[PDB]
């Protein structure tokens, strides 16, 4: 289609202009066409929405950092009402990504490599919900990303080698889910140490095309490990 | 505590 | 005013959260209350809109730089030209909002030369942001409007301010940039920056101990624009 | 190069 090839160009253009909202509405219209994504379009969509959802997460963390640093004051009400406004935008963003995954991306999965990628993406965007959920809504969204990460974890160990960047990046995010959402730091470290050790034990079964992006994730795996053991 | 970039 | 304190609250909230679009609407409503802004509320207004327009400015230059490295026969050119004009229309409307705020509230209710210099500098600033992207007869008139506001603020600051105050130093730096980017005159850009720096070094005894940090940074900015341009 | 900020 002449429209899809032009939407990718605008998305690539909006990406360098750091206009991720414009980049996100382009890749959303691309996936709404129904055809399974490239590897290029796939990362374009995730990069776009990770920056859109990332801006609201950064704001939410700062407003809440000020919110609990104060109920004597009466000016706190407006602080909370401004946080739920930011929470409101962040909630609607992740649902659009999650419904994009359920309608188009998860179903039309060619290889297991893309299935693990999209199942991990689902676990990430339910995890961003658990960061801001509270009450009966909280444990329900936690179980949803856990189930997403769990199936992606199972498939990745079945069809991917230990040095695969998608497998390594899933163990990274899954172990972060264990540290921050479940608050099991020992299980989180074991999840990250196992992936790092299985990958460092096969660093001859991968070449120059494989290296790099593979250690960037192993570097992050350890970064968390030494930070969590202290 | 960092996640994937 | 009751909401005037609440609007300064939400503004400070949004700035820490780097939500400058929300911060700029609060500072806009405060300005629309007619009352002359205090020093704190004055700089809260510019910080908000400098980030709001700064996001459009940095995006525009990235898009315009791609378009110049694109042959006039590429199919992607009209799409790049269309996307650039989209960024320009937002950019143009932002400066439009700032400029009508300046002329219908800020410069009107000044009543002292410091705020006149500050707001006339902002007039020259945002007209310069328009001249950055204007073309045709539009360009020459926005250029003359920018230089018009800078020269008035430069004349008032030269006779009512000491060369060490951050506002006079800041206007001298932005005026010196106008001479370099807009008029494409580097010789006069350096001289304007050099004399503003040298007048601040001479009257270093007239510097107030409060605005010491700001003036030391701005004087350094002048020296690097200097060092860069004279090579 | 650098304007005021």
């Amino acid at each position: 289609q002449g429209e899809k090839t032009e939407l990718i160009q605008k998305a690539k253009l909006a990406e360098q202009a750091e206009r991720y909202d414009d980049m996100a509405t382009c890749m959303k219209a691309v996936t709404e066409q129904g055809a399974e994504l490239s590897n290029e379009e796939r990362n374009l969509l995730s990069v776009a929405y990770k920056n859109v959802v990332g801006g609201r997460r950064s704001a939410w963390r700062v407003i809440s950092s000020i919110e609990q640093k104060t109920t004597s004051d009466k000016k706190l009400q407006l602080i909370k009402d401004y946080r739920e406004k930011v929470e409101s935008e962040l909630r609607s963003i992740c649902t659009t990504v999650l419904e994009l995954l359920d309608k188009y991306l998860i179903a039309n999965a060619t290889n297991p490599e893309s299935k693990v990628f999209y199942l991990k993406m689902k676990g990430d965007y339910f995890r961003y919900l658990a960061e801001v959920a509270c009450g009966d809504d909280r444990k329900q969204t936690i179980d949803n990303s856990q189930g997403a990460y769990q199936e992606a974890f199972d498939i990745s160990k079945k069809e991917m080698q230990p040095t695969h960047p998608i497998r390594l990046g899933l163990a990274l995010n899954f172990s972060v889910f264990y540290y921050e959402i479940l608050n099991n730091p020992e299980l989180a470290c074991t999840l990250a140490k196992t992936a790092f050790d299985e990958a460092i034990a096969e660093l001859d079964t991968l070449n120059e095309d494989s290296y790099k992006d593979s250690t960037l994730i192993m570097q992050l795996l350890r970064d968390n490990l030494t930070l969590w053991t202290s | 505590t960092q996640s994937l970039s």
